[PDB]
C-alpha cells in the first residue's frame, strides 16, 4: 500500500499507512459512518492488529 | 509557476508566496552598488575643511545641527539592509579610532562604484572581491613605510597640539582653534597612564551650561557637581576643605528588616523621645571629632540635622548622586564611609577652595574646586551662546581627546592632506602591472578608488579635480616623493611638512581594512528575501 | 515494560535496544560518571522541609538573629551526610535543588537527577529496585536500587542520562530509534508497538 | 494587485472515477422520476 | 459538483490522489532546492534573508537557509527535516545533501508519470544506496602516523577545507591553525561546551585572538568600582554563591523588639553579619572575588580598602568555565573557605578591545576550556565568522578520532556513479532504468561545483567521465586552473562520514516522497 | 534605474520555465484521447451548451487559452486540419515534448 500525508485540525502532519492512526485524525461527522470507525478501536484494544 | 500548476491546481511552497520578491542575476549586485551611491553622495558633502553641516530633525521635533558623521548617520530612516551596514562601517571606525566617520563611507563607496565596470566586463563577482585584497595589501604595506614622530608625552607636546589642531580644524569651533587644542592636550596628559599607554575615559568628565561664549571654555582641575547646601544660611566658601564622603542619611539608624517596635508604658514612650534626640547629636559630633569641615552626603538630611550643622559650623550638601560621590572620593584622595560611627580622619578628602558659581539670573550653583593634591581626574566646562554650538563643541572636543589617546596608544603618524592617499594610489598602480594575470582590472580599480578622497577634498575646496590631481601626482613622481597634498587656500605651498597636517597611522590602517571588509560582505550576495505588505 | 526512545540522527541501521532507562535531562553537577550506582529515589524536593500549617520566624534579640542562618547549614549537611555514609551514589528527585544542596552534593560526591515526570520516577523505582521516600534523606539502608553503569552521553546532539543494567537485565527494555526525519521515527515506533502487541 | 499567471481563468476540470461513476449516478437519479409511471396501476403526478 | 450528499462525511476536507499529486510533491522538492543551488563550492554566493523583526541574516549554510524559508508545502518540508539531522551528524552535509536528494527525484520524475509503480522504485533506491555506501568504505584512506606531525597536518588540512565556502579568502591559515590547537586543549571527551566564541566589535579578522582562559564582559556595577586597580601578576580566584548585601533577608522573619537596648543591637547585628562574611572571605589570598549574586556598596568599599577586586552578577555559564579554566571549585557558603578551593592564574587585566571593557584571565596551565575572541567591522560580519568557526571545530573534532578521509570535490561522486554503472550493466530487466537513475543524480555535485563559477561545465564534466573510466578516480574540479586537478595529491580531503551519511539521508528523503499517493488537509485552521 | 514601461517584464529563466508549463497544460488535454483505448470528453460552456468530442481540433477550438505559449499549440492543431485533414492529435503531443 501507499502512504497518506494527513494534516489534522491542529495543523500537525502525520505520514503513515497505519489506518489505526489515520482514522483518529479524520474528522468524520456522518452520524452512521462513525459506528464502523469506532468498531476499529475494539480490534486494536483486543489484539492490537487487523 | 507559483499558485498554478500544469494540472490546474494551486501550487504553494512557502507561506504568503504571492507577497514575496526575489531577483538574483546581476541585478542584486547593481542594486547594492546603486544604493551605496545614495549613501556616498551624502557623506562626500561634509569632507574637508570646507565640509558643510547637516540639520537633523528627530522624530520628536528636536533639532540639532552637527558635522560629526557619527551624529549624521545614526539618525537615518533608511529601510535598506545594505545601506544600514554602511552605518555600521562608520560605527566600527568611531569605536576603534574615533576619527574617520566620513572617510570610511567615501572610500567604501568608491570601491563599490569602481567595481561597477568590473561586473560589466564579465569578471566573476567573487574574483572582484578577492582582487581588492591583493591591491589593499600593497597600499597597507606602503602606508607603514613613511612615518615619523618626535612626541615623547613629557614636555615637547608641539606635534601633539598640532594633531589636535588638524582634527579640530574640520569642526565649527575654529574660533577656539588654539584654545580647545590646548585644553584637549592638558585634559588627557594629566590623567593618562604612561606605564601602559592606557587612558581611562571615565577620568575626563565633560560638563556645560548654556550662556557665554566658546572662548570661556575652561579645564578645571577637579570636579563639578550640582551644589545645594541643606542650610540656606550656610557659608558658601571653604578655604581648606577636609571632606567627609558619607553614604548614610542624617536620621536615626533603622534596621533593614521588619521591626514593629512595641511601646506599652508611658516610660517607654518618653524614654524613646530622649534616646532619639541623643542620636541626632552623636551623628554630628562623630564628624567634628575627625576635623572635618565639609560633608558630602548621598542621602538627604533631617530638619534636626540642619540646625546642628549650623551650630557646629559644618557645611554640607544633599542628594549627591552615585557617580558624583564616586568621583569626588577619588579626586580628593578619600574613601566612602558607610556609617557615622565608622568615620575617621584617615578617610577624609583633601581639597582647596570650594565655591559655588551663580550664572546670570539662574540658580544652577555649580561647584568649582581650585586646588587639589595629585588628582587623576579633570572636568571640562563648556560654554556657548546656544544649545547647538555647545552640543557640537562636546563632539568637537571628543574627537580631539580621541586622537590624543590614539597617539598615546601608538605614536606613529603620517602626513595628511591627501598625501597618504595619493601616494598609496600611485604605489598600487606601480604594482598593479606585476603581474596582470587575471586581476589587472581589479587592482587598477582599487588604485582609482583611493583617489576619491583628494578628489572630493578638491571639489569641496573649490578646485577642479583634474587640474589638481594631475599636478600633484606628477610632482610626486618627477622628484623623490614629498609629502605633497592639497588645500583650499594653498597656504603658500602644499608641503604637508610645513602646514603641519598630522594624522595617525593606526587611524588610516583601520580605515582601509574596515572599508575593504565591509565591501566584501555586501558584494558576495545575489539574493535578497525581504517581505512585502502584511496582507 | 518496553519503551521507545527517539533520537534524531542517521538512518534506521543505527537503532538498538538498551537494557535500562534513558532520560533526556541534565545532571546540574559534576558527578556524571558513577560505577557503584546505589540509587536512592525521593519524592520530596532537595531544598529542605517546611511546615504545612503556616510557618513564620519570630526573632526577639540579636543573638537569635545572628545564629539563625547557621542552623540551616548544620541541618542540610547532616541530612546529606546521612545517605553519604550509607554509600549513596545517585539521588533522584522530582523537585528542585537548592544552592546549598548542590554545595553538599559536590562535597559528598553524589550525583543528582531531576525527573519532573511522576511516571519516570515510578518506572525508575521499579527498574532499579528502590522505594521512593516522601521525606528528607534519612540514612537509607535497604531502599536503594542498583545499576551496573550510570553515565551521561551526548547522542544525536542531545545529552541523556543512562541507567544501564547488565546483570539485572529483565526488568525493562528501551528501544532506541534513529532516523533522518521525525516522520520516519514516528512510523517505526508504530511497527515496534505492533510487534509488542503481537507477542 | 498583480494576478497569478494562469490559463483558462475561472474554469473547472473533473476527471477520473469522479466522472466515470458521477455521470452514471446522474442517470440513476433522473431515472427514478417516472419509476411509477409504467404499469396499469400508475398514480397521477401533479406538476 | 460530484461530492454532494445530503449529509457530508467529514466537513470540507481537501484530498488529492494519484499521478498529479506525486508530480506536485516532486515539483515542490525541486523548487525548495533552488534556495541552496548557488551556495555550493568555494565560489558560492551568500543569501540575505529578512525576518519579521526587520533584521537580516547573511549566510550560506544550508542549515541556516532552509529554516528561514517559511515552507508550508507538506512535501517540501521533507528536504528541510533531513537538514536538521545532518546539522548534528555531519556538518558539511547541508547543501550537498539537499541538492542530491532533490536530484534523486528529478531523475525518476519523467518515468513516474507513466506507470512504474513506486514499489519497484523504492526497492531500487535501497539497492543502489547500499552499493554506493559500501564503495566509499572500500576506497577511503587512513594514516598510520598518529601522534606525529603527520596527524597535525591531516587536521590542519581538514580545517582549511572545512573553512571553504565561507566569508574567508586569505584567513584560512589564520583561523585553521587556532581551531586545530584549540581543540587539543580539551579533555578526552572533546565536549564542545568547553570552547566559547565571543564577538567584540572593532578590528579586522586577523586581529582575533585565542585565549587559553576565560573573560567576562563587566556587567552592572555600583559606585566604587572605578576603584580596585586591575593589575595582578599572581591572583587567586574565589568563585562564590554568597550574597554580600546589607538587605539580605530570609524573606520569612520578623524581628519584634520591645526595648531600645535591642533596637540598636539589631541595627548593629545586621551590619555585623555582613562584615562577618566579608572577613571570612578575607585572609585567603583571593584577590579576585566573583559571584553570580550581587555584591553591594559596603562589600565594594571593604574589598577596596583590603586591596582586593570583586565583580558580581557573573552568569553561571562563565563561572562554570572559569572553574574549569582556573582549576578550582565553586563554593556556596563562606563558612568553609580555604586555600584548597581557590583558582589561580598569572595575569588578570581589564582591557579595552573595541572600546568596551573586558576582564581577561590567562596563565593557568590546567585550563580545560578556552575562548576565541572574534573581531570584525559589523555585527553580521562577525556572526558569519562565528559560524565558520563552529563548523571547522566540528570537522577537526571528528577527524581526531576518525582518520578515514576521502577526496573532496566531485571526485568520489564520479567514482560512485562508475561503480553503479558497472553494476547496472550486469542486471537484466527494469532495474537498468532505476539503478542508472540513482547513479546519474550523483553528478549534480561536480555539475553545480562548476555552474556556480563557469569552468566550462560541459567539457570539464566530460573530462571527469573520460579520466575516471580509464585511470585514477581522485580527479576533481580545480578553482585556480579551469580544468581537472588531482584532489588526492593536493590533499583536498573530507571525512569519509560526510558522504556516507549524505547518501543515507538523501535516499530516505526520496523514499518519503515516492511512497505517498494521497494527501489529506483538514479544513480547520484558525 | 528600472525601465519606464508601465507593464510587467520578465526575463531569463522565468519565461523559459513558464512556456514549458503552458505548453504542457495543452498537451495534457489531448494526451488522454490518443488511440482506440482513449476516452471522450464532455465540454460544457457557461450557459449550458454541451459538446461531446474526442478530437484535438474541436477541443482546442472550444477551450480558451491565455498564455501566448499555449496559443502556438492551438494554431498548430488548426494548421493540421487545413493541410491534411486528420491526425490532429500527435502534432500537439510531439510538439510539446520537443520543448520539454
Amino acid at each position: 500500500g501507499m502512504n497518506k500525508m494527513v494534516i489534522n485540525h491542529l495543523e500537525k502532519l502525520f505520514v503513515t499507512n497505519d489506518a489505526a492512526t489515520i482514522l483518529r485524525e479524520l474528522e468524520v461527522q456522518h452520524p452512521a459512518a462513525k459506528m464502523i470507525v469506532m468498531a476499529s478501536h475494539m480490534q486494536e484494544q483486543e489484539v492490537g492488529d487487523g | 509557476t507559483l499558485a498554478f500548476d500544469e494540472y490546474g491546481r494551486p501550487f504553494l511552497i512557502i507561506k504568503d508566496q504571492d507577497r514575496k520578491s526575489r531577483l538574483m542575476g546581476l541585478e542584486a549586485l547593481k542594486s547594492h552598488i546603486m544604493a551605496a551611491k545614495a549613501v556616498a553622495n551624502t557623506m562626500r558633502t561634509s569632507l574637508g575643511p570646507n565640509g558643510l553641516d547637516k540639520m537633523m530633525v528627530d522624530k520628536d521635533g528636536d533639532v540639532t545641527v552637527t558635522n560629526d558623521g557619527a551624529t549624521i548617520l545614526s539618525m537615518m530612516d533608511v529601510d535598506h539592509q545594505i545601506a544600514k551596514l554602511m552605518v555600521e562601517l562608520s560605527k566600527s571606525q568611531d569605536d576603534e579610532i574615533g576619527d574617520g566617520t566620513t572617510g570610511v563611507v567615501v572610500l567604501a563607496g568608491a570601491l563599490l562604484e569602481e567595481a561597477e565596470q568590473l561586473l560589466d566586463r564579465g569578471i566573476h563577482p567573487i574574483r572582484i572581491a578577492d582582487g581588492y585584497e591583493q591591491a589593499a595589501r600593497v597600499a597597507i604595506e606602503h602606508l607603514d613605510k613613511i612615518s615619523d614622530s618626535v612626541l615623547v608625552d613629557i614636555k615637547d607636546t608641539e606635534p601633539l597640539i598640532q594633531t589636535a589642531k588638524t582634527t579640530l580644524g574640520s569642526k565649527v569651533v575654529n574660533s577656539c582653534h588654539r584654545q580647545m587644542a590646548e585644553i584637549a592636550v592638558n585634559a588627557v596628559l594629566t590623567v593618562a597612564d604612561m606605564e601602559r599607554r592606557d587612558v581611562d575615559f571615565e577620568l575626563i568628565k565633560v560638563e556645560g551650561k548654556v550662556g557665554g561664549r566658546l572662548e570661556d571654555t575652561k579645564l578645571i582641575k577637579g570636579v563639578i557637581v550640582d551644589k545645594d547646601f541643606s542650610h540656606p544660611q550656610m557659608p558658601k566658601k571653604v578655604e581648606d576643605a577636609k571632606i567627609a564622603i558619607l553614604t548614610c542619611p542624617f536620621e536615626p539608624p533603622k534596621p533593614k528588616t521588619k521591626h514593629k517596635l512595641d511601646v506599652t508604658s508611658v516610660e517607654d514612650y518618653k524614654a524613646l523621645q530622649k534616646y532619639e534626640k541623643e542620636k541626632f547629636e552623636e551623628m554630628i559630633q562623630q564628624i567634628k571629632e575627625t576635623g572635618a569641615n565639609l560633608a558630602i552626603c548621598q542621602w538627604g538630611f533631617d530638619d534636626e540635622a540642619n540646625h546642628l550643622l549650623l551650630q557646629n559650623n559644618l557645611p554640607a550638601v544633599r542628594w549627591v548622586g552615585g557617580p558624583e560621590i564616586e568621583l569626588i572620593a577619588i579626586a580628593t584622595g578619600g574613601r566612602i564611609v558607610p556609617r557615622f560611627s565608622e568615620l575617621t580622619a584617615e578617610k577624609l578628602g583633601f581639597a582647596g577652595l570650594v565655591q559655588e558659581i551663580s550664572f546670570g539670573t539662574t540658580k544652577d550653583k555649580m561647584l568649582v574646586i581650585e586646588q587639589c593634591k595629585n588628582s587623576r581626574a579633570v572636568t571640562i566646562f563648556i560654554r556657548g551662546g546656544n544649545k547647538m554650538i555647545i552640543e557640537e563643541a562636546k563632539r568637537s572636543l571628543h574627537d580631539a581627546l580621541c586622537v590624543i589617546r590614539n597617539l598615546i596608544r601608538d605614536n606613529r603618524v603620517v602626513y595628511g592632506g591627501g598625501a597618504a592617499e595619493i601616494s598609496c594610489a600611485l604605489a598600487v598602480s606601480q604594482e598593479a602591472d606585476k603581474c596582470p594575470t587575471l586581476e589587472q582590472y581589479a587592482m587598477r580599480a582599487f588604485a582609482d578608488a583611493l583617489e576619491v578622497i583628494p578628489m572630493a577634498l578638491s571639489e569641496n575646496s573649490g578646485m577642479n579635480p583634474i587640474q589638481t590631481m594631475t599636478e600633484v601626482r606628477a610632482r610626486q613622481v618627477k622628484e623623490m616623493n614629498p609629502a605633497l597634498g592639497i588645500d583650499c587656500l594653498h597656504k603658500g605651498t602644499n608641503d604637508m611638512k610645513q602646514q603641519h597636517v598630522i594624522e595617525t597611522l593606526i587611524g588610516k590602517k583601520q580605515q582601509i581594512s574596515l572599508a575593504t571588509q565591509m565591501v566584501r560582505m555586501i558584494l558576495k550576495i545575489d539574493d535578497i528575501r525581504k517581505p512585502g505588505e502584511s496582507e | 515494560n518496553i519503551r521507545v526512545c527517539k533520537i534524531l540522527g542517521s538512518g534506521i541501521s543505527s537503532s538498538s535496544v538498551l537494557h535500562g532507562m534513558v532520560f533526556k535531562k541534565e545532571t546540574e553537577g559534576d558527578v556524571t560518571s558513577v560505577k557503584d550506582a546505589k540509587i536512592a529515589v525521593y519524592s520530596c524536593p532537595f531544598d529542605g522541609m517546611i511546615t504545612e500549617t503556616k510557618g513564620t520566624v519570630l526573632i526577639k534579640t540579636a543573638e537569635e538573629l545572628m545564629n539563625f542562618s547557621k542552623g540551616e547549614e548544620n541541618l542540610m549537611d547532616a541530612q546529606v551526610k546521612a545517605i553519604a555514609d550509607t554509600g549513596a551514589n545517585v539521588v533522584v528527585t522530582g523537585g528542585k535543588v537548592a544552592d546549598m544542596a548542590l554545595h553538599y552534593a559536590n562535597k559528598y560526591n553524589i550525583m543528582l537527577v531531576r525527573l519532573n515526570s511522576k511516571w519516570d520516577l515510578r518506572r525508575l523505582c521499579k527498574t532499579v529496585g528502590a522505594t521512593a521516600l516522601p521525606r528528607l534523606t534519612p540514612p537509607v539502608l535497604e531502599e536503594m536500587g542498583h545499576c551496573d553503569s550510570v553515565y551521561l552521553s551526548e547522542v544525536g546532539d542531545t545529552q541523556v542520562v543512562v541507567f544501564k543494567h547488565e546483570k539485572e537485565d529483565g526488568a525493562i527494555s528501551t528501544i532506541v530509534l534513529r532516523g533522518s526525519t521525525d516522520n520516519l521515527m514516528d512510523d517505526i515506533e508504530r511497527a515496534v508497538d505492533d510487534g509488542v502487541n503481537t507477542f | 494587485h498583480r494576478p497569478v499567471l494562469v490559463l483558462s481563468q475561472n474554469t473547472k476540470r473533473e476527471s477520473g472515477r469522479k466522472v466515470q461513476s458521477g455521470n452514471i449516478n446522474a442517470a440513476k437519479t433522473i431515472a427514478d422520476i417516472i419509476r411509477t409511471c409504467l404499469g396499469p396501476k400508475s398514480m397521477m403526478k401533479m406538476l | 459538483m460530484m461530492p454532494t450528499p445530503v449529509i457530508l462525511l467529514k466537513e470540507g476536507t481537501d484530498s488529492s490522489q494519484g499521478i498529479p499529486q506525486l508530480v506536485s510533491n516532486i515539483s515542490a522538492c525541486q523548487v525548495i532546492a533552488e534556495a541552496v543551488r548557488t551556495t555550493l563550492g568555494p565560489r558560492g554566493m551568500d543569501k540575505l534573508i529578512v525576518d519579521g523583526r526587520g533584521k537580516a541574516t547573511i549566510s550560506n549554510d544550508g542549515a541556516t537557509i532552509l529554516k528561514l524559508l517559511d515552507v508550508v508545502h507538506p512535501a517540501a518540508k521533507t528536504l528541510v527535516d533531513i537538514a536538521k539531522s545532518q546539522d548534528a551528524e555531519v556538518g558539511d552535509g547541508t547543501t550537498s545533501v539537499t541538492l542530491l536528494a532533490a536530484e534523486f527525484l528529478k531523475q525518476v520524475k519523467p518515468y513516474v508519470e507513466e506507470g512504474l509503480h513506486p514499489q519497484i522504485i523504492i526497492r531500487a533506491f535501497r539497492t543502489a544506496t547500499q552499493l554506493a555506501v559500501n564503495k566509499i568504505k572500500e576506497i577511503a584512506v587512513t594514516v598510520k602516523k598518529a601522534d606525529k606531525v603527520e596527524q597535525r597536518k591531516l587536521l590542519e588540512k581538514c580545517a582549511m577545507t572545512a573553512l571553504s565556502s565561507k566569508l574567508i579568502s586569505q584567513q584560512k591559515a589564520f583561523f585553521a591553525k587556532m581551531v586545530v590547537d584549540a581543540v587539543m586543549m580539551l579533555d578526552d571527551l572533546l565536549q564542545l561546551k568547553m570552547i566559547g566564541i565571543k564577538k567584540v566589535q572593532g578590528g579586522a579578522l586577523e586581529d582575533s585572538q585565542l585565549v587559553a582562559g576565560v573573560a567576562f564582559k563587566k556587567t552592572f556595577s555600583y559606585a566604587g568600582f572605578e576603584m580596585q586597580p586591575k593589575k595582578y601578576h599572581n591572583p587567586k580566584i574565589a568563585l562564590l554563591n554568597v550574597e554580600l548585601e546589607l538587605k539580605a533577608e530570609k524573606d520569612n522573619a520578623e524581628i519584634r523588639v520591645h526595648t531600645v537596648e535591642d533596637y540598636q543591637a539589631i541595627v548593629d547585628a545586621e551590619w555585623n553579619i555582613l562584615y562577618d562574611k566579608l572577613e571570612k572571605i578575607h585572609h585567603s589570598g583571593a584577590k579576585v572575588v566573583s559571584s553570580k549574586l550581587p555584591i553591594g556598596d559596603v562589600a565594594t568599599q571593604y574589598f577596596a580598602d583590603r586591596d582586593m577586586f570583586c565583580a558580581g552578577r557573573v552568569p553561571e555559564e562563565d563561572l562554570k568555565r572559569t572553574m574549569m579554566a582556573c582549576g578550582g571549585s565553586i563554593q556556596t557558603s563562606v563558612n568553609a573557605l580555604s586555600a584548597d578551593v581557590l583558582g589561580r592564574c598569572q595575569v588578570f587585566e581589564e582591557t579595552q578591545i573595541g572600546g568596551e571593557r573586558y576582564n581577561f584571565f590567562t596563565g593557568c596551565p590546567k585550563a580545560k576550556t578556552c575562548t576565541f575572541i572574534l573581531r570584525g567591522g559589523a555585527e553580521q560580519f562577525m556572526e558569519e565568522t562565528e559560524r565558520s568557526l563552529h563548523d571547522a571545530i566540528m570537522i577537526v573534532r571528528r577527524a581526531i578520532k576518525n582518520d578515514s578521509v576521502v577526496a573532496g570535490g566531485g571526485a568520489i561522486e564520479m567514482e560512485l556513479s562508475k561503480y553503479l554503472r558497472d553494476y547496472s550493466r550486469t542486471i537484466p530487466g527494469k532495474q537498468q532504468l532505476l539503478i542508472g537513475a540513482y547513479a546519474k543524480a550523483l553528478e549534480i555535485i561536480p555539475r553545480q561545483l562548476c555552474d556556480n563559477a563557469g569552468f566550462d561545465a560541459t567539457n570539464i564534466l566530460n573530462k571527469l567521465r573520460a579520466r575516471h573510466a580509464q585511470g585514477g578516480t581522485w580527479y576533481g574540479v580545480d578553482i585556480n586552473n579551469e580544468d581537472i586537478a588531482d584532489n588526492f595529491e593536493a590533499f583536498v580531503w573530507e571525512p569519509a562520514m560526510v558522504r556516507i551519511n549524505a547518501l543515507t539521508a538523501a535516499s530516505e528523503a526520496a523514499c518519503l516522497i515516492v511512497s505517498v499517493d494521497e494527501t489529506i488537509k483538514n479544513p480547520r485552521s484558525t | 534605474g528600472p525601465l519606464s514601461v508601465f507593464g510587467d517584464r520578465s526575463t531569463g529563466e522565468t519565461i523559459r520555465s513558464q512556456n514549458v508549463m503552458a505548453a504542457a497544460s495543452i498537451a495534457n488535454i489531448v494526451k488522454s484521447s490518443l488511440g482506440p483505448v482513449g476516452l471522450d470528453k464532455m465540454l460544457v460552456d457557461d450557459i449550458g451548451d454541451v459538446t461531446i468530442t474526442n478530437d484535438g481540433a474541436t477541443i482546442l477550438k472550444l477551450l480558451e487559452v491565455e498564455h501566448p505559449a499555449a496559443k502556438v499549440l492551438c494554431e498548430l492543431a488548426d494548421l493540421q486540419d487545413k493541410e491534411v485533414g486528420d491526425g490532429t492529435t500527435s502534432v500537439v503531443i510531439i510538439a510539446a515534448e520537443l520543448l520539454k
